[PDB]
């Protein structure tokens, strides 16, 4: 599940703090870096963490 | 020492708005992710809007709170500290106001606003999760 960064199932709060610690250089442990690009754009960046957010904040 | 997320309890008659304070209390370990659900009435009122509290809630230019009002009934908060150790919530006080309109239909009486203990989580900036409970609270509709 894209956005789903700790695999529990759900995306909320939790995973976008985990994307924010990535973006901010942090090694997150139990993370699914598989989940990270949510756009499929080949890249992990600020984008994905705003599309993390509308679906927190939308769906 | 559990932190407690609390709903307010409010009157009003139809037509009228009324601003419901969700108030957090027994903050020990500073807070930097809130996500809560409350329930509704939707029958009865509808949700114009949800604004946090920026005397305690910082950084909402930056994705701080998070609110979710996408299905009828219910209301989701998402609180967070975008900088991840700068603005925690370390003291007691209202982190929101819910802004409901009293439907033209409503009829009088109390009206529970539930906060769903199974989804409630706060967590430290050390993504620890703090001991919490929540209170709810409650709209109760009046004549004029
Ligand atoms: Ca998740
Ligand atoms: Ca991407």
């Amino acid at each position: 599940i894209l956005g789903d960064l700790n695999d529990d199932g759900v995306v909320n709060g939790r995973d976008i703090v985990m994307m924010r610690q990535y973006l901010a250089g942090k090694t997150v442990s139990g993370i699914d870096k598989n989940a990270l690009d949510i756009n499929g754009d080949g890249a992990v960046n600020g984008d994905d963490l705003m599309e993390l957010i509308k679906k927190v904040s939308n769906n | 020492e559990t932190v407690k997320l609390s709903v307010g309890t409010v009157s009003g008659n139809p037509g009228d708005t009324v601003k419901v304070p969700v108030t957090i209390s027994q903050v020990s370990t500073p807070v930097g992710l809130i996500c809560m659900d409350i329930s509704y009435d939707a029958s009865k009122f509808t949700v114009k809007d949800v604004l946090p509290n920026t005397d305690l809630v910082k950084d909402t230019d930056n994705y701080s709170f998070i609110v979710n009002t996408s299905t009828p009934g219910k209301i989701s908060i998402t609180f967070t500290d975008p900088t991840l150790a700068n603005y925690p919530i370390s003291v007691d006080g209202i982190l929101a106001y819910l802004d409901f309109i009293i439907n033209s239909n409503a009829t009088a009486g109390d009206s529970a606003l539930t906060v769903d203990p199974a989804t409630l989580i706060v967590a430290d900036e050390n993504d620890k999760d703090i001991k919490d409970a929540a209170s709810n609270g409650k709209i109760t509709v009046t004549g004029s």
